[PDB]
């Protein structure tokens, strides 16, 4: 559940979670959204593109 | 030049463009064949904001690309 992040999208809104390079995400899961994904990164819960975010299983 | 973009719904509308067309013109592209407001349509590529002030080229944009249409303050 657990994704690695490869790129540097900054959160863009207050629902929006800043994921960088090598940020792993706890708890990802895939949202109703196409491509935006959910998780908690930097203890913060957020919303994330999916072009962004690598799972790491 | 053919460009992917994700909309949040779930729709890969793929768009024509040029390296030398503005964000501001992609807008109205999108305006004109899926009817979502340019003040309400955000454009996110490879972790930056896309100005309606620049040009794909400036973003270095290629072909076959994949933008990111994503709401003011997404709640769902």
């Amino acid at each position: 559940v657990d994704y690695i992040v490869e790129y540097d999208y900054d959160a863009v809104h207050d629902d929006e979670l800043t994921i960088r390079v090598g940020e792993i995400i706890r708890n990802v899961k895939k949202l109703q959204e196409e491509g935006w994904l959910e998780g908690e990164l930097n203890g913060r819960r957020g919303m994330f593109p999916d072009n962004f975010v690598k799972e790491i299983k | 030049m053919q460009i992917f973009v994700k909309t949040l719904t779930g729709k890969t509308i793929t768009l024509e463009v040029e390296p030398s067309d503005t964000i501001e013109n992609v807008k109205a592209k999108i305006q004109d064949k899926e009817g979502i407001p340019p003040d309400q349509q955000r454009l996110i590529f490879a972790g930056k904001q896309l100005e309606d002030g620049r040009t794909l080229s400036d973003y270095n944009i290629q072909k076959e690309s994949t933008l990111h249409l994503v709401l003011r303050l997404r709640g769902g």
